[PDB]
């Protein structure tokens, strides 16, 4: 098993440090590499070390920028990234003999952002007008402004499963995120079912129940 | 560094044929008794997971529809029965000399028959109305191709400005897409209008679909 920290948040010029604990294995005999993922975008090695001598090797783009060091008290790696900038935005994994194969951490979310951490503001979506009678209707909430990521959204405390779609986030030009997650519903539920969206944002310890009901008018 | 080239940059095939992408490397990878090339899978949001290494030994629990053949600098990955499951991005990787290095990789995408999109339209919210906001939401839900246009109409007119796009992953299991397009108002322009519609133009109709309301 390997384990990585927990996600990290940082602003512009700032570093981070991510921990990789292993078990199940004498730790000193295998190489560790770290590969690094941008939202949405493929793998990129970043450099390995030798836990048994503490000697390591680095991607050319991350030379002289990139630390990789271990205590083998403790059977634990650490990938420091200084001098971070937006672009270093991605899921940071140990992988152990990478080469040679094999195991991976769960991955460590890095956030670099000169934006600060932030609730979203939750708006309904209205269940969609029907200019004719009897259909289906669409109905969510906007999951809007909130930073970093991630955030979950449940429907009916998740007893509503079935048609939600809840979105891949978007980055704002403002530097926050902002995401939809909808459901599609036959139209003759809405004058008798409840809808409510269950939102939490974890960096932020914030939770919202909203409440999307028909317009006034419907 | 050894460069390690793969082709297609992406691939588009029906679900039950067979795919095949090649890996070339910049120089001979074999060495001991094998090529020391890797295959990985990386699918939407998760972590890379191995495929071949020795560039056709199979990981265990990889299925025998995933096959990787070659030596020296020219290598192949091969998937037969195709699903929406294998939507995904395929690196090749070198590990016979350092510093290890990646194909750019081969995504590959399902083909699928043409749906329209299920269209759905809400007004703003009484809550986002309360305070100075006013946006506008339209959901384009199951469709194929991904290739589609929405235009936004105030009393009949296009607006261009204020929109907001996202387009899904690829649907993991039926292979289609679907959008949200995001009309942010201000209040006052918002109540001083009636008429709201998004237009969706898709190769599946002559004529685009349109969702509205009046305020």
């Amino acid at each position: 098993q390997l384990v990585q920290s927990g996600a990290e948040v940082k602003k512009p010029g700032a570093t981070v440090k991510i921990s990789c604990k292993v078990s199940g294995y004498t730790f000193t005999d295998y190489y560790i590499n770290w590969m690094q993922q941008a939202p949405g975008k493929g793998l990129e090695w970043i450099g390995r070390i030798y836990p048994g001598y503490g000697n390591t090797k680095y991607n050319d783009k991350f030379k002289g920028r990139v630390t990789l060091t271990a205590d083998t008290s403790t059977d634990t790696a650490y990938m420091e990234l200084s001098s971070l900038r937006s672009e270093d935005t991605a899921v940071y994994f140990c992988a152990r003999s990478l080469t040679f194969f094999d195991v991976w951490g769960q991955g460590t979310m890095v956030t670099v952002s000169s934006a600060s951490t932030k609730g979203p503001s939750v708006f309904p979506l209205a269940p969609s007008s029907k200019s004719t009678s009897g259909g289906t209707a669409a109905l969510g909430c906007l999951v809007k402004d909130y930073f970093p990521e991630p955030v979950t959204v449940s429907w009916n405390s998740g007893a509503l499963t079935s048609g939600v779609h809840t979105f891949p986030a978007v980055l704002q030009s403002s530097g926050l995120y902002s995401l939809s997650s909808v459901v599609t519903v036959p139209s003759s539920s809405l004058g008798t079912q409840t809808y409510i969206c269950n939102v939490n944002h974890k960096p932020s310890n914030t939770k919202v129940d909203k409440r999307v009901e028909p317009k006034s008018c419907d | 560094d050894i460069e390690l080239t793969q082709s297609p940059a992406s691939l588009a095939v029906s679900l039950g044929q067979r795919a095949t992408i090649s890996c070339k490397a910049s120089q001979s990878v074999d060495y001991d008794g094998d090529s020391y090339m890797n295959w990985y899978q990386q699918k939407p949001g998760q972590p890379p997971k191995l495929l071949i290494y020795a560039a056709s030994n199979l990981e265990s629990g990889i299925p025998v529809r995933f096959s990787g053949s070659g030596s020296g600098t020219d290598f192949t990955l091969n998937i037969h029965p195709v699903e929406e499951e294998d939507a995904a991005t395929y690196y090749c990787q070198q590990s016979n000399e350092d510093p290890f290095t990646f194909g750019s990789g081969t995504k590959l995408e399902i083909e699928r028959a043409d749906a329209a999109p299920t269209v759905s339209i809400f007004p703003p919210s009484s809550e986002q109305l309360t305070s100075g906001g006013a946006s506008v939401v339209c959901f384009l839900n199951n469709f194929y191709p991904k290739d589609i246009n929405v235009k936004w109409k105030i009393d009949g007119s296009e607006r261009q400005n204020g929109v907001l796009n996202s387009w899904t992953d690829q649907d993991s299991k039926d292979s289609t897409y679907s959008m949200s397009s995001t009309l942010t108002l201000t209040k006052d322009e918002y109540e001083r209008h009636n008429s709201y519609t998004c237009e969706a133009t898709h190769k599946t109709s002559t004529s685009p679909i349109v969702k509205s309301f009046n305020r």
